[PDB]
RNA sequence: UGUUUGCAAUUUUUUAUAGUAUAUAUCAAAUCAUCUUUAUGCUAUUCAUAGACCUUGGGUACAGUAUAAAAAUUAUAUAUGUAUUAAUUUACAUAUAUUUUUUCUAAGAAAUUAGGUAAGAUUUUGUUUAUAGAG
RNA sequence: UAAUAAUAAUCAUGUUUAUUACUUAAAAAGCUUAAUGGCUUAAUCUUGCCUUACUGUUUGAUUAACAACAAAUCUUA
């Protein structure tokens, strides 16, 4: 169980991050379409 | 043998090392199970008692139909006993027709069926 | 020493079975249908409904 | 904590207390392999979470018409898809197997075992009635 | 509803597949092998646990084993 709590703790933890930059290149991609 | 194999799967479940143990009660559980058993038994006793007294009642009454009958001179001529006489015998009783197969074969069920009665049969 | 032996029984199961007539009783029994409903049953047959014109065919 | 979970229920014995020999509790043995995770898993619903129907997951459930809250829970080797983290760590998903839970290939389906002792059974042969294949 | 009389039924506080006791000619079956006798209330059958199918000595008998002796058979402590 608790080998699973820090699993389902870390994978949650830095699967934010992994999307953090997500919204970035996704943000660059509206002002680069612009001219 | 795999059909066969499956049978011998069905014989080995109830092999009397693999069927459940024995029951085991303890004190409040084996007094209610004593006091079930207890009224089943007086219940199964209240139904015979009631059974049988019915039985007594009817036989009680064919006894005093017989034994009038016994004792009655008629009809017109005929001397005491003929309609007894007439009465005890037999004829058919122990053949292959004495009770209609249509009377017998219709035991009794939980709830009717779509037609309970028939009453449109005709001879 | 003469051994008490033990009942050796397979699961048994409440069964309803209805009739060819629609009538419907319980019976225990070891297959596991529920409703077991007979189309062909002493109810349907002229051996025992000798006086039933509908299953005479003539 | 062996013993069925609501409560002095079998036999004898040990120890202790009260008591002047008894009384209760307790212990052991005999009789019997009843299976015991109080939930860690499963189930239903909802939401985040992508977005044209996805993973991973966070809450909810209130239980006698008992209940989602155990109808039966182990462990391992190889390889793979996803994802992971500082890891072939972890979980997931299979395939290949090997495994404990003895719980699923009928010995209560087999063998003519002939002495001692104890208990239990007491016409088993033939004749005869009937009984699918069956004479 | 009660009383009285008569008649019938009545083992049943017990999971009716009841149970229990008694009874059911003789022969036969079975009991290591023929025949005879015996056993059915056990000497048969079934089951449990067993190996006394033990060691030494010993009593009384078989009208003082076999009309002697010996090898024997049964039995006691
Ligand atoms: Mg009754
Ligand atoms: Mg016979
Ligand atoms: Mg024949
Ligand atoms: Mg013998
Ligand atoms: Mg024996
Ligand atoms: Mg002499």
């Amino acid at each position: 169980a608790d080998r699973r709590e820090e699993y389902r703790r870390r994978v949650r933890e830095k699967r934010e991050q992994r999307l953090v930059q997500r919204k970035e290149f996704l943000a660059k991609q509206r002002e680069a379409k612009k001219a | 043998d795999p059909r066969i194999i499956n049978i011998l799967r069905h014989f080995a479940v109830l092999s009397p090392k693999r069927i459940p143990p024995p029951l085991r009660f303890g004190r409040n559980r084996y007094l209610r199970h004593w006091t079930i058993h207890r009224a089943w038994l007086l219940f199964r006793r209240q139904q015979r008692e009631q059974r049988e007294r019915i039985l007594m009642q009817q036989h009680q009454s064919m006894s005093n139909a017989c034994e009038e009958l016994r004792n009655t001179e008629g009809p017109g001529t005929r001397e005491t006993g003929y309609l007894y006489r007439v009465a005890m015998l037999k004829n058919g009783v122990y053949g292959l027709k004495s009770i209609p197969i249509e009377y017998a074969s219709r035991a009794l069920v939980e709830t009717p069926g779509r037609q309970a009665w028939n009453h449109e049969w005709k001879r | 020493a003469t051994f008490v032996p033990r009942h050796r029984r397979p699961y048994q199961f409440t069964q309803l079975v209805q009739l060819s007539d629609g009538s419907t009783f319980t019976v225990r029994t070891t297959m596991p249908t529920a409703l077991y409903k007979s189309a062909k049953d002493s109810r349907n047959h002229l051996l025992w409904q000798p006086s039933d014109k509908s299953l005479k065919n003539v």
